[PDB]
C-alpha cells in the first residue's frame, strides 16, 4: 500500500525453491513483492544509518594568511633563509627578484626572495570512512492489508521497521497478521563504503569516491591529526605572485565551497547533522515468505454489498486502487475481488492486494490490482449486491512490453550486475547471465571509469561508426551492440 | 583546481539524482556552445584544420569537435 | 639611473628628423634611451589612476536563502502558482513530484510542485569600467645624472613625474638642468578600456575582459541598480535537488571566491582600495628630445684623481655601473670615462650614461656604460691620475644577438603590433612592417582568439606537421613559420 | 560553471604576470595527468580507439590526446 | 734567483710595442721574464687573499637523531600524523605496515605508519662565495741580483710583494735599484670566482665548482640560516628502515667526512683558518718594463779576480747557476761573465742574470746562465785572473723542442686558451690563434662537461677510430687530431 | 651519496695537485678490476653478450668495456 504512490515502483511475481526471491531495494524506490498463495508486501528501504565514522582526511576551504614575512637575498649569494620556514604552518615559497644598488645590494642581478606566511585555516571539510559492518538500512515493509490511509502512507504506522545490520545478516520481521517473513540482506556486497566517504562541509553532505576525495587539490590534513595546524599541501589555497620582479606578495584564495560544490556535480546529497544518514544506494536481499501467511485466508466470502468510497485511480504503472467499505453483517470476511472483460467469460485481470479482506466494520479497505488493457469490468461484491465498475486502462501489450524493457535495462544501467539478481529465482540461464553481466560490467568501468555523459555519448558513436565500417564477421554487430550500450548509458544517467 | 575535476563517471551513481543533476548534466555542453558562440573564428579554423588534415570526410568532424570541446 | 635596477630594460638608441622616438612604456620594464648629441633618459610607467569608475554589474558570489516556501500541485492541474512568483527576488524552479492518496490527492503520477526562496547575497563581486579618456599614467623620468642614490631608486625624489592624460596627450618634463623633453600619448590607441573590467572582490581587484566579464554565469544585476534586491540568472548559485521525487529542496552554493580565483587565471591582479591603480599595461608613444640638452657639456675636463666608491657591477643586460668620487679641485668638470681594450688603442665600450659630470664636490658619481664581450679597460681619470680597471664581459656577439632577438620576440608576443613601434624612427620599411604585423595579428586574434597555451601548442605542433607534410611550394614555408610563432606564442605564457 | 572557462588567451596578458601565473599555468596537464594515472584503463581504450580510427600514424596519437584531454 | 728552485719555470724572452709582454703566473709555477738590454725577472703568484665571503649553503655532514616518535594509523583510514610533522627540524616519512587485530586497530591490511625524528646536526660543512673584486692575488718579484742565498729562497726579504687587487688594476712596483715596472693584472678574468665556491670542512678547504656543489646530496640549508635547525633534504643523512613491513625505523647516516673527501678528487685544497687563503690558479697579465732600468750599468770592468764558492749547478731546465766570490779592489763593477765554446770564436750560450754586479765586496754573488748543449767554458774573470769552468750540459736541440713543445702542450691543456696568451707580444697571427682555441675549448667544454680521466681515454679512442675508419677527406684528420688531444688531455690530468 | 658524483671533469684543475689525486686518479680502474676478478661469471656473460651484439669485430669490445664499467 505505501508502494503505491511511488513512481517508480516494481512488482515481483516468482517464488520458488522455498519461496525464496532476490529481490533489491533502492532508497529513492520501492518493491512490490507478491505470490500465487501468499500475501503481498511493500519493501521500502527508506534510511542507512552509519555509526562510529572515522575521519579520512580533512580539507580546508577557506583559509587565511597572517604575519605575512618577506627577506630578500643578494644575487650569487645563496637563498634567503626565515625562521618561519621550519615550521610548516608557515607556507613559504622562494623566488627571484631583481636587485641591484637601489635595493641595498652590490651586484644587479636575480636574487633570491622567501616570503612565508602563517597558514591560519578559517573553515574545514571532513572526510569520513565508515566501514560496511557498522551499517543500519532501515527498510520499511508495509502489508497490503487495504487499511483506509494505508495508500501512500510515508509518515508510517502502517508498516514494520528493520533495521538490516551486518552483524546479523539473518532477521525476522514479524508482521500485525501476516505471520514473519525473513529477509537475508546482503549490506557488505550492495553500495561498498570501503572506497567511499562521507564528505561533509557546511551542514552538506556527499557520498563522494575515495580516490576522488584523496586526490582533492586543496590544504589537507590526516584524521589523525587533532590540532588542525598542519597542513599538506598548503600552495593549493596560497598563491605567490611577484610583480614586475621586485617583491614577492602571498595571497589566500577564497573560499572554495563555491568550488567544492561545482566539483560534487556527481555525488549524492545526504544528511549528516547528527548521525549519518545515506538516503541513495541499493540494498539486495532474499526475502523468504513460508511462515509469512495470508492474513484472513480462513475468513469466508461475505454476501454483504459494498461502497465505492474513493474513486478508482490508475497509478503510473497501471496498477488500480479502489477503496470499498463493506456495509453487511459479519465484518471479517474475504471480499470478492475480481477482474473480467465485457462478457465476463473469466478473470482477465490480476490482483496486486491479495486476498483483500475487511478488518472491521464501517471501514473503508483499499483494493489494488492491475486490470488488463482496454475495457474492463471490476466486480467487488456477490451476485445480489455487486458493483460492476467499468475501467478503461490505457496501452498495449507491446507498450508495456516496451515499458518494462526500458525499465530492466534503467535497472541494469544503474545498479550494474546487482539489477540481474532483482527477482531471480535460480538457476543455470540467471547465473550465467548474471555473470556474463558482472564480467561485461568490469570491462566497462575498466574502459568507462571517470568519463562524463557527454563522452560516453562521443564515445558509443565513434564505437558505433567503427563497427558499422568493421566488414569482418563476428565484430561488427558486436561493436554495434556496444555503442548502442554505451549510447543508452549516456543518455541515461544522473 | 578542485572544481575542474568534476565527480562524474565515478560509478556510483544510483536512482536517486545527484547533487547538481539538473544544471550540472549540460553544463559543459552549455558553456562550450557559448564559448564557441563567443569565439567563432576558433571554430571555423579548427573546422578547417581538421578539414585538411581528416581527408576522410569523417574524421574531419569528429576531430573538429574534439579540438573544440577541448579548450575550456 | 633609475632603470638600472630593472631587470627587463630596454636600450634605444635612435633618433631623427627633430630626435623624435617612439617608445612601449610598459609597468614590469623600463626604457632607456640615448642619443649621440643628447643625453639618456630613463622612462618607466610605475602607474595608472583610472577616475570616475562607473559600476557596469555586480555578480553575487556567496549568497542566502530564507523563508524557503513550497506547493505541490495535484496532477493534470497545472502548474503550483505561488505568491513569490511574481517577486523577483525569490527564486524558484518547477519540478514533478509523486502525488498519490498517500501526499492528500485524488489521483496517481507527477504532480507539479514549486520552491521558491529569498535569494540574499551576503557578499558579492563588484565590476567597474572607465572611460579611456578617465585614464592617468604616471610615468617617472630619471636622467642619467650621477647621483650616488639615483641607481635603481624606485622611492622617486630624483626625476620628474608626468601625468600622461587622453584630454592632454602633448606634455613637457622639466628636468633639473638637463633642459626639458616632450611626450606625446594619447593613450585612446593602447590598452582600451571600453572592453576592460575592473573586478573588485574582497579588497582583490583584477582586470578583465569585457566579454568575459558579462558571460560570467553567477547571479548579476546592473550598476545603474540601488536596491540590491532583484538579481537575474540566479539559478547559477542555487540547486533545486528532488530526492526521491518527493520533494523539491532548493540549497544555496557556497562562496564562488575561489572559484573565481581559479576562474582568473590569465587576468592581471592590481590595487584598488582608495583609487583604481593599475599597475599593468604598456602605453607606445613619442618623445621629442629636441628641446633637451646635456647638463655641463659647456664644462672642461678636471686633471684631479678620482677613487672608487662602490666597484664595478654587471646588470643582467650586460651594462657595467662603477660609483667613483672626483678628489682634484674644479667639481664642475667633465669626467673622462672611456673603455678600451688591451691594448689601448680605441674605443670599443659605449657609454650609457653620456657625459658624466660631477656635481658637487665630496659627492659619488655614478656612471654607467656598456663594455665590450671580453676584456675592457675602463679609464676614468686623466694621464697623470687614472683609474685604469679591467672588467670582464662574458658572452659573445652572437650570444647578444641571440637575446636581443629572444627580447624582441618576447616584446611582439606581449604586444602585438605595438611592438613594432618601439624605438621606430619613422619610414616606409617600419611602418609596412607595422602594418603587416598588425593583420597577422588580428587574423591571429580570429584564429587564437581564446585559447590556452596549451592548446597553442598543440595548434602549433598541427600545424607545422601540416606544413612538413604539404608539397606545393610557398605554402609549406608559411605554415612552418605559422607553426613555429604559434609554438613560441604557447611557450612564453604567463 | 564560474571556475570553468578561464580568462585565459583573452589577449590582455602583458609583460607583467598573471593572477595564479606559477600554479595556473601547469594547472590543466598536472590534472590531466592525475587523472591518466588514476584511471589508465580509459587511456588504453582511447589509444585502442584511436589506433583503428587514424589509419595515418599521425592522427591516432592526436585523437588519443585529444580523447585523454577532454574529459575534465 | 727565486725562481730557480722552482720545478716549473718559464723563461720569457719577448719584448715589444712599448716594452710590454703578456705572461701567466700560477701559483705552483713562476715566470723567469729577460729583456734585451732590460734587467730580469722572477714573478711567482705565492698567495690569493680573498676577503668578505658570504656563506651560500651549508650542508650537514654528521647529524644525530633526537625524540624520535612514531605512530600507526589503521588501514583505509588515511595517513597518521604527529605535532612534529609541522616541524621541520623533524625529518618523517609515512609507509605502510601489517595491520590487524594483533596490533590494535580491527581491519587487516596495508595501515599507514609515520616515524618523525629531530634532525639535529653535529657537525657540517661551509659553502662560501668571494665576488670577484675582492680577490687580492699575492705576487713576489725577484730580480737577479746575487745575494748570498737569493737562489731559491721562498722565505721572502729578496722582492717585492705586490697585492694586485681588482679596484686598482694599474699598479706599479718599486725594485731597489732596478727602476719601476708596470703590471695590471685584474683577477676577475683569470680564475673567475662567479662559478667556484670556497667549501670549508674540519679545518680543511676545498675549491669546489658552484654546479657541482649546489647539487651534493646531502641535508643543507641557505647561507642567510643563523638559527641552523631548519635543513632541506634531510631524507639523504636520514633513512627509514621497514623490515618485514612491521615498524618504520628511522636512522641517520654516518659522518660524511670520508664520502666528501673521496668527492673532491678533481677539487684543489687550499687553506682556510683565519683567512682564505688560494694556492692555485692562473692569472695572466701584461707587464711593462719600459721604466724597468738595469742595475749597475754605470759600473765598469773591474780588474779584480773571482773565485769560486759554490760549484755549478744545472737546473730542471736546462740553466746553471754559479756562486762567485769578488776578491779585487773596487767591487761595485759588471763581472765579464760569459760562455763560449772551446775555439772561442764567439759567445754561443745566453746569460740569465742580465749584467751581473758584485753588490759588496766580500759577498758572495750568484750568476745564472743558459750553456748551450755539449760542453762549454764559463768565463768569469778578466784575463789575468780568470775562472776557466768547463760544463758539459747534456740534450740536444731536437731534445729541448720536443721538450719545449710538451710543456707548451701542458700549459694550453691546463689554463686552456689562456695559455695562448703566455708570451704573446700581439700581431694577428697569435690573435687568431687564441680565438680559434677558444672557440675549441669551448666546444670541447660544451661536450665534455664533466667526463673523467678514464672516460676521457675513451672517448678519445673512440674519436680516433671513427677518424681512421672515415674515409672522407677534409674530415678525418680533424677527428683524429681530436682523438689525439683527447689521448693529450687524459693522459695528462690531474 | 655525495661520494658517488666525483668532482672529475669540471674544468677547475691547475698546476697544482688536487685533493687525493694521487690515489682518486686510478680507483676507479682498481675498483674495475677488482670487480671483474671477483665476479668473473659477469664478466664472461658481458663478453659474449657484447660480441653477439656487435658483429662488427670493434663493437663488441667498445660495449664490452662499457658493460664491464657501468656496473660498480
Ligand atoms: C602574528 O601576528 C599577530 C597579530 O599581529 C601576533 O599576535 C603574533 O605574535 C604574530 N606572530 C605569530 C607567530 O603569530
Ligand atoms: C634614494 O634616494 C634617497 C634620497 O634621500 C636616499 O635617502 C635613499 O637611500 C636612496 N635609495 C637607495 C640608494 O636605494
Ligand atoms: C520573510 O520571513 C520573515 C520572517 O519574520 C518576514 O518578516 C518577512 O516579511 C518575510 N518576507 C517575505 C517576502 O515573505
Ligand atoms: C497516514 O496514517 C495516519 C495514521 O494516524 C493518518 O493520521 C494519516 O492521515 C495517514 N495519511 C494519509 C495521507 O492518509
Ligand atoms: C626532546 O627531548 C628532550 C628531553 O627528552 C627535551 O628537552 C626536548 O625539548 C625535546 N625536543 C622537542 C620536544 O622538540
Ligand atoms: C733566505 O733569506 C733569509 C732572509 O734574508 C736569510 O735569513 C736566509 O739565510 C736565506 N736562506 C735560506 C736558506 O733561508
Amino acid at each position: 500500500m505505501r508502494c503505491i504512490g511511488m513512481s517508480n515502483r516494481d512488482f515481483v511475481e516468482g517464488v520458488s525453491g522455498g519461496s525464496w526471491v532476490d529481490i533489491v531495494l533502492e532508497h529513492g524506490s520501492c518493491v512490490t513483492t507478491m505470490a500465487k498463495n501468499k500475501p503481498t508486501l511493500d519493501f521500502e528501504l527508506i534510511k542507512t544509518e552509519a555509526k562510529q565514522p572515522a575521519t579520512l582526511r580533512k580539507y580546508c576551504i577557506e583559509a587565511k594568511l597572517t604575519n605575512t614575512t618577506t627577506e630578500s637575498r643578494c644575487p650569487t649569494q645563496g637563498e634567503p633563509s626565515l625562521n618561519e620556514e621550519q615550521d610548516k604552518r608557515f607556507v613559504c615559497k622562494h623566488s627571484m627578484v631583481d636587485r641591484g644598488w637601489g635595493n641595498g645590494c652590490g651586484l644587479f642581478g636575480k636574487g633570491g626572495i622567501v616570503t612565508c606566511a602563517m597558514f591560519r585555516c578559517k573553515k574545514n571539510m571532513e572526510g569520513k570512512v565508515v566501514q560496511p559492518e557498522n551499517l543500519e538500512y532501515t527498510i520499511v515493509i508495509t502489508p497490503h492489508s487495504g487499511e483506509e490511509h494505508a495508500v501512500g502512507n510515508d509518515t508510517g504506522k502502517h508498516g514494520k521497521e528493520i533495521k538490516i545490520t551486518p552483524q546479523s545478516s539473518i532477521t525476522e520481521a514479524e508482521l500485525t497478521g501476516y505471520g514473519t517473513v525473513t529477509m537475508e540482506c546482503s549490506p557488505r556486497t550492495g553500495l561498498d563504503f570501503n572506497e567511499m566517504v562521507l564528505l561533509q562541509m557546511e551542514n552538506k553532505a556527499w557520498l563522494v569516491h575515495r580516490q576522488w576525495f584523496l586526490d582533492l587539490p586543496l590544504p589537507w590534513l590526516p584524521g589523525a591529526d587533532t590540532q588542525g595546524s598542519n597542513w599538506i599541501q598548503k600552495e593549493t589555497l596560497v598563491t605567490f605572485k611577484n610583480p614586475h620582479a621586485k617583491k614577492q606578495d602571498v595571497v589566500v584564495l577564497g573560499s572554495q565551497e563555491g568550488a567544492m560544490h561545482t566539483a560534487l556535480t556527481g555525488a549524492t546529497e545526504i544528511q549528516m547533522s547528527s548521525g549519518n544518514l545515506l538516503f541513495t544506494g541499493h540494498l539486495k536481499c532474499r526475502l523468504r515468505m513460508d511462515k509469512l501467511q495470508l492474513k484472513g485466508m480462513s475468513y469466508s466470502m461475505c454476501t454483504g454489498k459494498f461502497k465505492v468510497v474513493k474513486e478508482i485511480a490508475e497509478t503510473q504503472h497501471g496498477t488500480i486502487v479502489i477503496r470499498v467499505q463493506y456495509e453487511g453483517d459479519g465484518s471479517p470476511c474475504k471480499i470478492p475481488f475480481e477482474i473480467m472483460d465485457l462478457e465476463k467469460r473469466h478473470v482477465l485481470g490480476r490482483l496486486i492486494t491479495v486476498n483483500p479482506i475487511v478488518t472491521e466494520k464501517d471501514s473503508p479497505v483499499n483494493i489494488e490490482a492491475e486490470p488488463p488493457f482496454g475495457d474492463s469490468y471490476i466486480i467487488i461484491g456477490v451476485e445480489p449486491g455487486q458493483l460492476k465498475l467499468n475501467w478503461f486502462k490505457k496501452g498495449s501489450s507491446i507498450g508495456q512490453m516496451f515499458e518494462t524493457t526500458m525499465r530492466g535495462a534503467k535497472r541494469m544501467a544503474i545498479l550494474g550486475d546487482t539489477a540481474w539478481d532483482f527477482g531471480s529465482l535460480g538457476g543455470v540461464f540467471t547465473s550465467i547471465g548474471k555473470a556474463l553481466h558482472q564480467v561485461f560490467g568490469a570491462i566497462y568501468g575498466a574502459a568507462f571509469s571517470g568519463v562524463s555523459w557527454t563522452m560516453k555519448i562521443l564515445i558509443g558513436v565513434i564505437i558505433t561508426w567503427i563497427g558499422m565500417n568493421s566488414r569482418s564477421t563476428s565484430l561488427s554487430v558486436t561493436l554495434v551492440l556496444v555503442g548502442i550500450v554505451t549510447l543508452y548509458l549516456g543518455v541515461m544517467v544522473q | 583546481s578542485v572544481a575542474l575535476v568534476p565527480h562524474v563517471g565515478m560509478g556510483l551513481e544510483t536512482r536517486t539524482e545527484t547533487w547538481m543533476s539538473s544544471e550540472g548534466a549540460w553544463k559543459h555542453v552549455q558553456r562550450i556552445e557559448t564559448w564557441i558562440l563567443r569565439h567563432p573564428g576558433f571554430t571555423m579554423m579548427a573546422a578547417i584544420l581538421a578539414y585538411t588534415i581528416g581527408t576522410t570526410h569523417f574524421q574531419r568532424a569528429l576531430i573538429f569537435i574534439l579540438l573544440t570541446a577541448v579548450t575550456p
